[PDB]
């Protein structure tokens, strides 16, 4: 649900979402580590958890539109920046 | 012509020890049985500078051979 | 180049220009003493028996130079007035005794200044040499110099130090010679061809 | 540079003749050539 | 004398420890290039400066 | 176009390349050499050898008919290759040669303590000496 | 277990002579022959080849017919003139992948273990290279059919060869960017490198037709690499990857700057070598 | 064989050479192995000591 | 027992020895596990080794997955001592097979933190050869997925 | 290459000249002196040719021999770009200082004297200007390949 931007959550978020102790969701989230469900770190001491991949799940036609619209912006960036190695680029080579 | 091969044999050699330049480490040991016949010119500084006899140990040297053998 | 030219000191003989061997030595460590850090100094000039027992007839440059040595810091100012002042009365130092000790000054800085971060400034009158503001407009002309790589604090009565990388300190050397040599082919390419 | 490269290319002035080989050593080059196919 | 390195601190006694290897190799070896090229253009003045 | 002939002029060194010896240049870009069929010639070069790659005693490439300079050689030596020295050693240990305390550690003065430290011997400049004569009766 | 496939320009023509010579069909007719070659060190080989004879009628195209004679005779007449040489699959034409090739492979897999097929160009036009190859893979999975097989493609190039290499800068005399310097980079993969990812960029954007439109079958095996696009999306620009890219940067301008400082000292002394020959020079002849 | 001359005539310079091959070839820097001699003369006066 | 060491983070030590350190008289298996008890030196090396075992366990995975952590935690984790975690920790990393930067002020320990002057811009790189790969792996996989539909 | 085909040695023995030249077409390649030891003329002639191509040929073997993937799209091991360009420069040094040595000895000998006598010995000048395109073409390149990355990717 955390977007690439951050994706970054902490135990008492564990602790609010899933009610289990603080004491338990270490031993939580190092058993999702060896499954390997989940790849990311663990900070202990800001009480937070670095997660980076995740175990990929299946999605319905509306997620498609998502990753639809975000593949479109991004072909006008090859568009763009290309754009000036053919300009700038154009008499080095005909 | 057997001589004379040999002949310019020795002087390749006598001209390739003065192609050095006290720069390259190239170490030559020449070991024979007569120094009798041989040419001083080889035996010339510039080629040949240092001389080792081998002579017969006598009591000394002779009881460590036995050491080491027996 | 001129301690490394008198690295030696064994084969260096009772010479005609120097007629006293000892001269040559005190010589060899004034430069010295600029010229190299203390492994240097803690291996080289501390170990030969050929320079401690030559200066072993000096009483006052055996006090000179150990007193940086054994960080013995007030007592090294005492001395310093005295070989500086025989520096300015002398031949051949005299271009360069105005030079030498403020080298010595920052080095003698730099030596205790490194060793820690959250020591005050009215710790060194004391310890060090006399005089708190004095102190205090010799290092604001050394940091405000560009060198003695240190932050000094004022009204809370400290001094902070810092550590630069070689980043920045070994840059400013590069564009200081490129900037001297493009002066120099520069004003060749407008001297030549016109 | 670029001042190096052009205020360089006025030396090149009185070049006066490249000269291939010759005239008569290619000719006789072409009669060597002509013993040789003879030969 | 820099065998060990890192800091002292007097109002309680923290060493700061820490260490890096320094970039060396990459500036000074190209540094003195420039003072060995500065004495290149100082003999082009004993066949260009004299010369023409 | 230049790249083009660049490439075309090597065509004259095929397989059949005559195998000679440098020995000297008259002048600019020809030279003189000697085959190893036992005579000397005066021979032209190709352009593209670096000709601060010469004059050793490497030897040299040369056409089999019209006997020019073709290309430099890395060296070429038969006689015992260079001691391959895996089977090689013939496993003398100094331990095994009794009684020999000065001429073991004479040789070791002349022979590989100026290979090893030689800026010693620069430095002092005592000379080290260039080749070694050992004699004697046999056995 | 087969890393790539190495093609020479020998059999590259040599398939594309063939659609010549059967171009006098006109209406419709595909260039399917038989790949011969080794493969050594898992690096799969192609030297030499032939077609073999093919027709294929529109109504019920379920029938193939290989002449297996042909197929016995020139091949031996091939190991007799050449005992290096094998068989190392089959080949098509392929415009644009034709039916009987799901089970071509499997007529003649009894002679190559991995008879590898490769789909060739007739009509050249793209911004790559248009040689391909799959590799037969079967599957007794979950879902699909029971009995379901999917060729997979295995990454394909021109090998080239020292002999071949004479006869192909031979037959070019056209344009050739050698000197590779500043500039061959920038135009064999900055020019040509971005619109290598335009086509990459456009094809899951030919996927992406099916948002309520396109095909049956949904995803299942198509979005956990989508996923892994999105997800494995490279660093932001917050950290000192800013800070050390700046410094690696500035690192080399320090090196750019060196040499840029050593070319005008150096076209300088060839100033000078250019005015000795002025002045020394004018004064002499005249 | 010989004993060694202080080199009189030409035809015993290349026979000395000869000699001395054999010499090296029999214990020189070779593990001489399972490759037995057995020599025979009716005078060994005018053999090499070193052989 | 050997799922234990194959497996994920170990119950401490003293929730482990109430369910394993009493088999090893039972069953018909006793008389190495008595190499274990009886010899109490020898014995003693393999509480002790045993103790070292499950108390490096711990320190292993902590390692791998804990990015930064307080030192009382983790003596939390010994049930033991801060200064008998310190001398844990410090053979350890002078031997250096666990490498961990500690605290004795704040307790703020941590794990495989170096200087990395190369490593972000190399792992990005990294990354972005993972990244064409992965955008290559989908390309000819859509294509044919369209023949099997759409062919004829 | 040089199709041959025979010419009848009966004319040579008639002593007359065959193949009647009509076009200025044939007479344009020399043949090679070691043909002329053989009977290329007197038994065989030589033939002029060319080849046969079009652009159904030219494109579809120009557009792949030599083509990159996303080769120029990498960062070239990142580690040891930077150390290379110390393992170019460290040497690149001395041989500035060969650059300090070899104009020192100018005004002097004649030029083509210092054509022939460097034949034994590296020179400072060209082997200056090689180094300088190597750590040029070296840098510039992954310089801009990785810059464009951080506008594609993000
Ligand atoms: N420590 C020793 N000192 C002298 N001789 C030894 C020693 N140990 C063994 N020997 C014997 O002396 C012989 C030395 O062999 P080597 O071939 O070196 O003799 P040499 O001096 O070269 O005589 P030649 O030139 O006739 O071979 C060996 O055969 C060995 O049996």
């Amino acid at each position: 649900t955390r977007p690439a931007n951050h994706r970054q959550l902490t135990f008492e978020e564990i602790a609010k979402s899933a009610k289990i102790t603080v004491n338990e969701v270490e031993l939580l989230v190092m058993k999702a580590l060896s499954v390997g469900l989940v790849k990311g770190s663990i900070d202990e001491v800001d009480k937070r958890v670095h997660m980076t991949w995740v175990q990929p799940r299946v999605l319905d036609l509306q997620q498609i539109k998502g990753m639809k619209d975000r593949l479109e912006f991004w072909c006008t960036d090859v568009k763009s920046m290309e754009m000036l190695v053919e300009h700038q680029a154009h008499d080095i080579l005909t | 012509g057997a001589d004379r091969e040999v002949q310019r044999i020795l002087l390749e050699l006598l001209n390739q020890m003065d192609g050095f330049d006290q720069n390259v480490n190239v170490k030559v040991i020449m070991a024979t049985n007569r120094a009798d016949t041989l040419d001083p010119a080889l035996l010339r500084p510039g080629r040949l500078d240092r001389k080792i006899e081998f002579p017969l140990p006598d009591r000394r040297q002779k009881r460590l051979i036995f050491s080491t053998i027996t | 180049q001129a301690a490394e030219l008198f690295l030696d000191t064994v084969s260096t003989f009772t010479s005609y220009e120097l007629m006293d061997y000892k001269t040559f030595v005190t010589y060899t460590v004034y430069v010295s003493m600029i010229a190299l850090e203390r492994p240097d100094l803690r291996e080289k000039v501390i170990k030969g028996a050929e320079i401690l027992e030559v200066l072993h007839s000096l009483p006052a440059v055996r006090q000179y130079l150990f007193s940086l040595y054994e960080c013995r810091y007030s007592v090294f100012f005492q001395s310093l007035a005295v070989v500086e002042q025989e520096m300015k009365k002398d031949w051949l130092f005299a271009p360069h005794y105005r030079y030498y000790v403020r080298e010595m000054r920052i080095h003698a800085y730099s030596q205790l200044l490194e060793s820690y971060r959250s020591l005050t400034l009215g710790y060194m009158a004391e310890a060090f040499g006399v005089g708190v503001e004095f102190i205090d407009q010799e290092l604001s002309r050394f940091i405000a110099a560009g060198r003695l790589h240190c932050k000094i604090d004022k009204v809370n009565e400290i001094v902070e130090t810092n550590r630069p990388d070689s980043k920045n300190w070994q840059y400013q050397e590069t564009i200081k010679k490129g900037d001297l040599l493009l002066n120099r082919v520069q004003k060749l390419s407008r001297v030549i061809n016109m | 540079h670029n001042m190096s490269v052009k205020a360089m290319r006025f030396p090149p002035k009185s070049y006066n003749k490249d000269l291939e080989s010759a005239e008569e050593r290619r000719e006789r080059e072409q009669q060597d050539l002509e013993f040789a196919k003879e030969m | 004398d820099k065998k060990f390195h890192g800091i002292l601190d007097q109002g309680e006694g923290v060493l700061i420890i820490f260490d890096e290897p320094p970039v060396d190799k990459t500036y000074e070896a190209a540094l003195e290039t420039i003072q060995n090229m500065s004495k290149v253009v100082d003999s082009l003045y004993n066949k260009a400066k004299k010369l023409t | 176009e230049f790249l083009h002939a660049q490439e075309e002029v090597k065509r004259i060194q095929s397989i059949p390349l005559v195998i000679g010896q440098f020995l000297e240049a008259v002048d600019q870009n020809t030279a003189i050499v000697g085959s190893t069929t036992g005579s000397n010639y005066y021979v032209r070069i190709l352009s593209t050898i670096d000709r601060e790659l010469l004059k050793p005693n490497a030897s040299v490439a040369l056409h089999k008919h019209s006997n020019a300079l073709v290309d430099v050689l890395p060296p070429e030596a038969d006689s015992s290759i260079m001691m391959l020295t895996s089977d090689q050693k013939p496993d003398v240990m100094y331990a095994d040669i009794g009684g020999m305390d000065i001429q073991k550690q004479e040789v070791r003065e002349a022979v590989e303590l100026p290979l090893t430290h030689f800026e010693l011997y620069k430095q002092i400049g005592i000379d080290p000496p260039r080749g070694v004569l050992m004699y004697g009766p046999p056995g | 277990a087969v890393q790539k496939v190495v093609v020479h320009p020998l059999v590259l023509l040599s398939v594309v002579d063939h659609f010549n010579r059967i171009g006098k069909v006109g209406n419709q007719k595909r260039v399917v022959g038989v790949l011969l070659g080794s493969w050594q060190k898992k690096v799969l080989d192609v030297s030499n080849s032939f077609a073999v004879p093919f027709d294929e009628d529109d109504k019920d195209d379920s029938v193939w017919f290989l002449d297996h004679d042909y197929l016995e005779n020139m091949y031996g007449m091939f190991k007799k003139v050449n005992a290096r040489e094998r068989i190392v699959g089959w080949y098509h034409t392929g415009p644009k992948l034709h039916k009987n090739d799901i089970a071509i492979n499997e007529l003649m897999k009894r002679y190559c273990p991995n008879s590898v097929l490769v789909i060739i160009d007739v009509k050249p036009k793209d911004l790559g290279l248009p040689t391909e190859a799959y590799i037969s893979v079967e599957e007794v999975h979950d879902d699909g059919t029971p009995t379901s097989k999917t060729f997979e493609h295995v990454t394909s190039e021109i090998g080239a060869e020292e002999a071949e290499e004479v006869g192909v800068e031979h037959l070019l005399r056209d344009i050739k960017d050698t000197t590779v310097g500043t500039l061959s980079q920038r135009i064999t993969n900055q020019v040509h490198g971005l619109k290598g990812l335009n086509s990459k960029l456009l094809d899951i954007r030919s996927y992406l037709e099916k948002v309520a439109t396109g095909k049956l079958p949904i995803n299942h095996q198509i979005i956990y690499q989508l996923q892994d696009v999105f997800n494995l999306l490279p660093d932001v620009s917050l950290q000192e990857f800013v800070k050390a890219f700046y410094l690696k940067t500035n690192d080399q301008m320090v090196v750019v700057y060196l040499a840029s400082l050593i070319r005008s000292v150096v076209a300088l002394h060839n100033l000078i070598n250019n005015k000795i020959a002025n002045r020394d020079a004018e004064k002499k002849e005249g | 064989g010989g004993r060694r001359f202080s080199e009189g005539t030409s035809a015993d310079r290349e026979i000395q050479r000869t000699l001395m091959e054999l010499l090296n070839q029999m214990d020189g820097f070779d593990t001489l192995h399972r490759v037995k001699m057995i020599m025979a003369t009716n005078r060994p006066d005018t053999l090499d000591p070193a052989l | 027992l050997l799922k234990l060491f194959t497996t994920m983070e170990l119950m401490r030590w003293s929730t482990l020895v109430e369910d394993y350190g009493m088999e090893l008289r039972k069953g018909s298996l006793e008389s190495p596990a008595t190499d274990v008890f009886g010899s109490t030196e020898e014995g003693e090396k393999r509480w002790k080794d045993l103790k070292n075992r499950v108390v490096e366990h711990n320190i292993r995975i902590m390692a791998k997955y804990y990015t930064r952590i307080t030192m009382k935690r983790m003596a939390q984790l010994l049930d033991l001592s801060v200064d008998e975690s310190e001398a844990f920790l410090s053979n350890l990393v002078v031997n250096k097979t666990i490498f961990a930067k500690v605290d004795r002020l704040a307790g703020i320990i941590n794990f495989q933190r170096p200087k990395d002057p190369n490593n972000l811009l190399n792992d990005w790189s990294q990354k972005l050869n993972s990244l064409m790969s992965l955008v290559n792996k989908t390309t000819h996989l859509i294509a044919k997925e369209e023949m099997i539909h759409n062919l004829q | 290459i040089d199709a041959f085909r025979l010419i009848n040695a009966n004319m040579m023995v008639l002593g007359h000249e065959p193949r009647q030249t009509t076009s200025n077409l044939g007479h344009l390649n020399k043949p090679s002196i070691q043909a002329l030891i053989h009977g290329l003329n007197r038994h065989y002639y030589s033939i002029t040719i060319n080849y046969r191509k079009n652009e159904l040929e030219q494109k579809m073997l120009l557009n792949l021999h030599k083509k990159s993937w996303m080769e120029g799209l990498t960062l070239q091991d990142y580690s040891e770009h930077c150390k290379h360009n110390e393992s170019v420069v460290k040497e690149m040094l001395e041989l500035a200082k060969n650059y300090n040595k070899a104009v020192e000895e100018e005004d002097k000998m004649t030029p083509e004297q210092l054509a022939i006598k460097n034949v034994g010995k590296q020179d400072p000048k060209r082997h200056l200007e090689e180094h300088v395109d190597v750590l040029m073409t070296s840098n510039i390149v992954q310089c801009l390949a990785a810059m464009l990355d951080t506008v594609v990717f993000k």
